């Protein structure tokens, strides 16, 4: 029957990352006393942990934003190829954002060429579409959520070739449809573009917000 | 304010994974934007990163069992210093309602019909057991309908015969 | 930054004992979570302990949990590798690792710095 007890504590550690937070530390023994024949077992903890603070920002990896128009599909130093068997070329750019504090630049290309047809203002014969998937219900949470499905005047797109193979390096193009074409056909209900039409939601669940719901 | 830093946030599950102590500011377990932090045992991890839409959670099950119903989701803007796309606080939370379908019918129940006649004892000497059974189906039960109470019941009778 | 050197290595019968050491930069010993790594002949080099700064959490392979003990002096700026009942299969090239660690109880898998290691042979 032999009380143990704590010793000196040892060196503190020095602050471990370079950024941000960390963890130090200082390491005591039960070895001045001991605890002999069985006792205690020197009350309490071998360990004390402690927060240090290096006041300097991290790296952050700058990350893609997402891509921003198409540009026209028109040839350069020429005029518009739209309601025509020509296919070309359009580009699109992004943006890294958000790399601060000698962070990772943004891995990729930062541009995309595509081929493309052009059906830009362009009178194309169309025909209605079926019914679409109805929508959700909305507003969500609001007073008396509505779906809402529509059929449209879906153009008739042109039988075009839609790979284009060009010679140079030998390199074929899957080539795409770009633009708002205007689509013609008969009236439905007294609207030429789209009819929509909408439904009230049943037995609407009232939204409770999940932090509000935990406590 | 002082708030408890973590060193991990899970994402899958919002929660603050890896605890790296007490008793220091946010603006500094924040530097790390790797990081997360919470007020705390009581809940809302929030992780360093700049503020980004979680994913959307599972739907919820269906307010009915039968027909045309409506069910939610949720996202959970979660971050730290900045907003989410849409003007939204870090905490906040966008819904949204579907149209679901577990099922198509929900019982209507049916009447009883007219009573069978008495079943004869069902033994010949002492005492035994008297039955009587009737149908549902005056009218017939539709989907899942059923009738209310008990389609036989069972009395006793006496033969008044010795074994 | 860090360097380590591994001692205690040798020639051991099947079933003995032996008791690895592993010596860390003294100013900087604290900070980083260490541990046990082995590289077998013809194999990729494995995980067989971990350690945190702390000393208190221990972290081992299933191959040589209940066989294996790693420890902390964090007075002595060491760790040690307790090896009971070896096999022949624990010949290998026995090499300590340390990485950083942000808190003090955590058990590491992954270290960026590693020592040159040590050679144990068990025979049969
Ligand atoms: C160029 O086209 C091919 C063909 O695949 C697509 O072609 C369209 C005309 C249309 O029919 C579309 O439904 C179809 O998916 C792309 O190759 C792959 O094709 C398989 C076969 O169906 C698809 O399942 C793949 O999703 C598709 N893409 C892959 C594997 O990435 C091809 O990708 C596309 N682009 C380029 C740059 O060649
Ligand atoms: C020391 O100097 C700082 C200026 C940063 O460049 C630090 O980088 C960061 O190090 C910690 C771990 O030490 C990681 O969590 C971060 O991902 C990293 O950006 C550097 O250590
Ligand atoms: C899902 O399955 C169905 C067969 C019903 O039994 C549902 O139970 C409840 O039935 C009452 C009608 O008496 C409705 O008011 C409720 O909306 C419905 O929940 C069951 O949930
Ligand atoms: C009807 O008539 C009675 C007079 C008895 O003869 C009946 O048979 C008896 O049935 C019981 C069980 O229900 C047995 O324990 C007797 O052994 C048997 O005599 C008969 O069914
Ligand atoms: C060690 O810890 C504290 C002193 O730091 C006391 O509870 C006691 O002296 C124990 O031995
Ligand atoms: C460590 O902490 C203090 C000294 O700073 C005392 O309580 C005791 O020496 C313990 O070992
Ligand atoms: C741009 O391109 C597609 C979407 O059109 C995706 O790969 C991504 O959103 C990128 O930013
Ligand atoms: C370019 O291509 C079409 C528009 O024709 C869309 O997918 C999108 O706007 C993209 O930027
Ligand atoms: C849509 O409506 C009818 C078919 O339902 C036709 O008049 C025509 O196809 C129009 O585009
Ligand atoms: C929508 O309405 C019905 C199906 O519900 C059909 O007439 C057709 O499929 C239309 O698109
Ligand atoms: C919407 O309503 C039902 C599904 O809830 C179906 O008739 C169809 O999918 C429609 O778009
Ligand atoms: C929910 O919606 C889509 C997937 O359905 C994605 O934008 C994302 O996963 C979001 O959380
Ligand atoms: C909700 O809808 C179905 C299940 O009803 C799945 O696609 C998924 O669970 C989604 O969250
Ligand atoms: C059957 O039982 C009685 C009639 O016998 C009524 O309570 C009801 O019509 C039920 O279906
Ligand atoms: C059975 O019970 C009585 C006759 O015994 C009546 O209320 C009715 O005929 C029912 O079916
Ligand atoms: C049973 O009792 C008598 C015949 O013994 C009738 O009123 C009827 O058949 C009942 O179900």
């Amino acid at each position: 029957g032999v009380a143990g007890g704590w010793g000196p504590w040892g060196p503190v550690s020095p602050c471990p990352v370079t950024c941000g937070l960390g963890q130090t530390m200082e390491q005591r023994t039960c070895n001045h006393p001991v605890p002999q024949h069985g006792g205690p077992f020197c009350a309490g903890d071998a360990t004390r942990t402690h927060i240090c603070n290096t006041a300097v920002p991290c790296p952050v990896d700058g990350e893609w934003d997402s891509w921003g128009e198409w540009s026209p599909c028109i040839r350069r130093n020429m005029k518009s190829i739209s309601c025509q068997e020509i296919p070309g070329q359009q580009s699109r750019g992004r943006t890294c954002r958000g790399r601060k504090f000698d962070g990772h630049r943004c891995a990729g290309q930062q541009q995309d060429i595509r081929h493309c047809y052009s059906i830009q203002h362009c009178p194309l014969k169309g025909s209605w579409s079926e019914w679409s998937t109805w929508g959700l219900c909305m507003p969500p949470c609001g007073p008396n959520p509505t779906r809402a499905r529509q059929r449209l005047c879906t153009p008739l797109l042109p039988k075009y070739p839609p790979t284009v193979s060009m010679v140079e390096g030998q390199g074929e193009k899957n080539v795409t449809f770009w633009g708002r074409p205007l689509p013609r056909c008969e009236e439905l209900q007294g609207q030429k573009l789209v009819v929509e039409e909408k439904r009230p939601c049943l037995h609407v669940p009232a939204c409770k917000d999940p932090e509000e719901e935990e406590l | 304010d002082p708030v408890l830093c973590f060193t991990q946030y899970e994402e899958s599950s919002g929660k603050c994974k890896g605890l790296l102590g007490g008793g220091v500011s946010v603006e500094d377990c924040c530097l790390n934007t790797a990081f997360a932090y919470q007020k705390r045992s009581g809940g809302l991890c929030q992780p360093c990163r700049s503020p980004r839409w979680s994913l959307w959670s599972t739907w919820a099950p269906c307010s009915v069992t039968c027909s045309e119903g409506s069910q939610l989701r949720y996202r959970r803007c979660v971050g730290w210093n900045g907003q989410c796309s849409g003007k939204v606080a870090p905490g906040t939370l966008e819904w949204q309602l579907q149209a679901c379908e577990d099922q198509q019918c929900c019982p209507e129940m049916g009447g009883w019909s007219g009573w069978g006649p008495w079943e004869p004892c069902s033994v010949t000497c002492s005492k035994g057991t008297r039955t009587r059974r009737r149908a549902c189906n005056h009218p017939a039960p539709k989907c899942g309908g059923h009738c209310p109470g008990q389609a036989q019941e069972s009395e006793a009778c006496d033969t008044q015969q010795v074994c | 930054q860090v360097q380590l050197v591994e001692s205690g290595g040798g020639l051991v019968q099947a079933g003995g004992s032996l008791r690895l050491s592993c010596a860390a930069s003294e100013r900087t010993f604290t900070i980083y979570a260490m541990g046990w790594f082995r590289q077998a002949p013809g194999k990729e080099r494995e995980f067989v302990a971990a350690i945190s700064r702390s000393g208190e959490n221990t972290d081992y392979a299933d191959s040589v949990k209940g066989r294996f003990t790693i420890s902390r002096d964090n007075n002595k700026n060491t760790i040690s590798l307790q090896m009971n009942s070896l096999k022949p299969e624990d010949t290998a090239v026995y090499y300590c690792a340390a990485g950083r660690a942000i808190l003090v109880h955590t058990t590491k898998k992954e270290y960026d710095h590693w020592g040159q290691g040590t050679q144990v042979t068990v025979s049969s």
